[PDB]
């Protein structure tokens, strides 16, 4: 049975490269519009993450699927750093300084999915994609730092740090297993 | 995004500007002048005290005091006045809309940092602030990530080594010999020629004489013998009243005190021996990079021939195998402030600011934790 | 300073 | 056929490669570094644990810790870090697709190999592994099925006699005396000259001095009387900061501890007498075949003139009719690995794996049944 | 000392 | 080691 794809693609959704520039409900700066409905792509990705890591086949159907794939790949990086922390007030700083850290984008060495991701066509699109991915990273880390840390002992719950070894289709934004 | 204020605020001159630029906005002598006579004409304007360039303009009828001495703030009222003149008049910006990155020399009384952050938070109500060491900012501005920074400002001198970004606080050296002591020494040695400068107004004249005619001798005793043999080093300075004076032998006898503090009756070693001792206090595996990446900064390192003199001295001290280099960028006079901008403009810095919330929670004693 | 040197 | 990673990972230096080659693909010192100073330069990227060559290059600001001591893993977190760096950084291969042939010295605690198997199966998910004895692989590398292997690594020394393939497990002599003890002894005796290396970053300098200058004297007392009566044995070595030191008598006093541990305050016999005892514990009908097939290995047997010393010492302990051959090949340092690649490339070895399935049902207690 | 440490 | 020698 197929994995969990995103259902946010709209015919009037704009594209960056070949990824749906989906609106996001956040406070950080970025080129994505602001969301009024109660669910953006990041909430959907955090909702589908725990199930999408067990599947081993993921058919890219539209561009919103590519955005959700990126966010699912980045939650696995957030978890690796949140596993080490021991206080939500430190998890937030770690997530901020990780979102700031520039990760490879489509069309550069180190990005795991150059084959199925259209690189930018010029410099302006490159800059817009960089800013968009940075905003996505920042808001995903911000939202996830409130899920990983449970208020009973204020340290990463073992129900979220057990997915550190689980890689989404064995791909990752970091090095090959490092 | 909103800009961030960077106020170097070293003793001697205050450099202030916005984070992100390549040069300080307002540079003014960090002095405070107060009149010592009574006004007899009404309607021309009589103010209690002038600050900055206005004090230098009217230095005739004023007595000038420095709020900062040897890197330490010794008069807090005048210091608040300096900061007020910096915020409202020289920068034309309110403090409640910008973070402030102050600088201060290492190994200072911690009460200095405490009162600095207390004044910046309670009096001006800034949103956030940070306190940085001047040598680290110089190393930032030099583009490097390793090396030893030999900073020598108007009031204090300090050498700080850093390797791969890991500062070694157990080898940081501080020497109180600096520009103002050299200015006093010049005022003292000018007496032999017959020129007598006593008042605090003429000390600025002496300082200008120093920073216009002094130069570091490559070989001291040889320059002394040369000046004694012939009159070919003598230069003439034009006093602001119309007189002229000639100095040939003091030109290098003044900065030489940096390398032989015994002239000022101090026991400490020169600046070259200070840098060498700072290097030799570090681990044996990092001394080569420190040798190859010596960096100068501060105003007092603008003398002609200081780089070559320090290179010759350290080469005489260091083993013959090691390679010595004295990086002396021509903008080192402002280098510290430059680094400040490079520190506050980074995107990986907005988590190290001392937020107003943190101050209200933990008192002024938080600067000793949130700052190195 | 308070003790040693002036400042 | 299948490609199986061969990871020697003895104490001192980890040497990993693929089975079927003639030299390990990646050889790096098994150390883990930890920064011991504050980070002050933010934005340059920092790490909290350096491994291998990177930890060696940056040793000036690190506390080098060896995860293995005397052939026993004493800190399993750093051991996992070493293995991760070996798999994903040096070989750059996925460990969940290749078998792994690790090595262990004889007479070690069973908990060592148990936890090794547990780590290699539950952390990296290797599909199969095998824990072999080092000296047996060393004998493989020499291309003979009879002889006494004398392996002197960096943390442990041991001899194993084998005849026609039937290793005698009751005459395996182990001796906790190897390169690290010699390095510490050299650090001790280097003080009497005037040089003091005391920090764990300078122990590497002492190890380089040892493995570049030290050697074994054929006749200890004659060499002592010679180097003590003439300056013809002194050698000069340059520290990484330009200083040059000169060592004389010490050159052969460091390795001499191998032949008489009374210098280190130990009671056990020398390595030559240890090998001779190991031989004498075997039956009488095979000793003549062992004497002519003595094999050296390990990087501690790379001292200039140690084969001649071992021959001259054993010949004094063996009957005057036995011919003593010390088969020391010039590739002795990598021999334990070279024998591994020979072993893991054999056809029948596929029937000696510990398959992941076999472990999933029996836990770590299977290594004592599948591997001697 | 001569090498390592001062003395 | 646990008893005898360190390791
Ligand atoms: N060209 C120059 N030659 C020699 N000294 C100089 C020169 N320019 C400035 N100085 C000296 O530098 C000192 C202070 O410079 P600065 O680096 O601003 O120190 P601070 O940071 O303490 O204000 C003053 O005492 C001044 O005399
Ligand atoms: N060619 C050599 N000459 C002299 N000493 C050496 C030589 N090679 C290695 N050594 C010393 O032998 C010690 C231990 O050998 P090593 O091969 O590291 O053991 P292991 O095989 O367990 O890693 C090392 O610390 C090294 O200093
Ligand atoms: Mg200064
Ligand atoms: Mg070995």
């Amino acid at each position: 049975m197929p994995a969990y794809h995103s259902s946010l693609m709209d015919p009037d959704t704009k594209l960056i490269g070949n990824m749906a520039l989906l609106p996001i409900r956040s406070q950080f700066k970025g080129p994505a519009p602001r969301e009024t409905k109660d669910t953006d792509i990041v909430d959907e990705a955090i909702y589908y993450f725990k199930a999408n890591v067990f599947f081993k086949n993921y058919e890219i159907k539209n561009e919103a699927d590519r955005t959700l794939i990126y966010i699912t790949l980045y939650i696995s990086e957030c978890l690796k750093k949140l596993q080490k922390c021991n206080s939500k007030s430190q998890g937030e700083k770690e997530m901020y300084t990780l979102g700031i850290t520039n990760f490879p984008i489509p069309g550069e060495p180190g990005f795991p999915l150059n084959a199925i991701y259209a690189k930018p066509a010029n410099k302006q699109e490159d800059e817009v994609m960089r800013a968009y991915l940075q905003q996505l990273r920042q808001e995903t880390g911000l939202r996830l730092c409130e899920k990983v840390f449970d208020p009973q002992n204020d340290k990463p719950s073992k129900w979220w740090t057990c997915f550190v070894k689980r890689q989404f289709m064995n791909k990752s934004l970091s090095g090959p297993g490092q | 995004d909103i800009a961030a204020l960077v106020v170097d605020n070293g003793s001697g001159m205050c450099k202030a500007g916005f984070a992100g630029d390549d040069a300080p906005r307002a540079v003014f002598p960090s002095i405070v002048g107060r009149p010592r006579h009574q006004g007899v004409m009404v309607g021309m304007g009589q103010k209690d005290s002038y600050v900055g360039d206005e004090a230098q303009s009217k230095r005739g009828i004023l007595t000038l005091k420095y709020p900062i001495e040897h890197g330490i703030v010794t008069n807090w009222d005048d210091m608040e006045k300096i900061w007020h003149h910096t915020f409202y008049n020289e920068l034309r910006v309110a403090p409640e809309e910008h973070p402030v990155l102050l600088t201060e020399a290492p190994l200072n009384p911690k009460a200095n940092r405490e009162k600095m952050t207390q004044i910046m938070f309670e009096t001006f109500n800034t949103p956030a602030m940070y306190v940085a060491i001047q040598a680290v900012l110089s190393l930032y501005a030099s583009g490097r990530t390793t090396g030893i920074v030999m900073d020598s400002g108007d009031g204090v001198t300090h050498t700080v080594p850093i390797y791969e970004g890991y500062a070694l606080p157990h080898a940081i050296l501080r020497l109180d010999l600096a520009g103002r002591d050299l200015t006093d020494y010049l005022m003292k040695i000018l007496t032999e020629r017959g020129y007598s400068f006593t008042t605090t107004a003429e000390r600025e004249i002496v300082r200008d004489i120093k920073e216009k005619l002094c130069y570091v001798a490559l070989d001291f005793e040889q320059e002394m013998a040369t000046a004694a043999s012939s009159s070919s080093l003598e230069k003439s300075y034009e006093l602001p009243d119309g007189q002229v004076i000639t100095i040939g032998n003091e030109r290098f006898r003044c900065p030489e005190a940096l390398f032989q503090p015994s002239f000022l009756g101090m026991e400490s070693c020169g600046i070259h021996e200070t840098t060498f001792n700072s290097i030799m206090k570090c681990d044996v595996d990092i001394r080569k990079d420190l040798y190859a990446n010596t960096v100068l900064s501060g105003g007092t390192t603008m003398y002609p021939g200081i780089a070559d003199r320090m290179q010759k001295e350290i080469t005489a001290l260091a083993p013959s195998t090691m390679k010595i280099k004295i990086i002396a960028p021509p903008e080192r006079k402002y280098s510290v402030w430059i680094g400040g901008s490079i520190l506050a403009s980074l995107s990986t810095f907005q988590q190290m600011w001392i937020s107003k919330q943190e101050y209200d929670e933990s008192g002024p004693s938080i600067v000793h934790r949130k700052c190195f | 300073w308070x003790a040693x040197c002036p400042a």
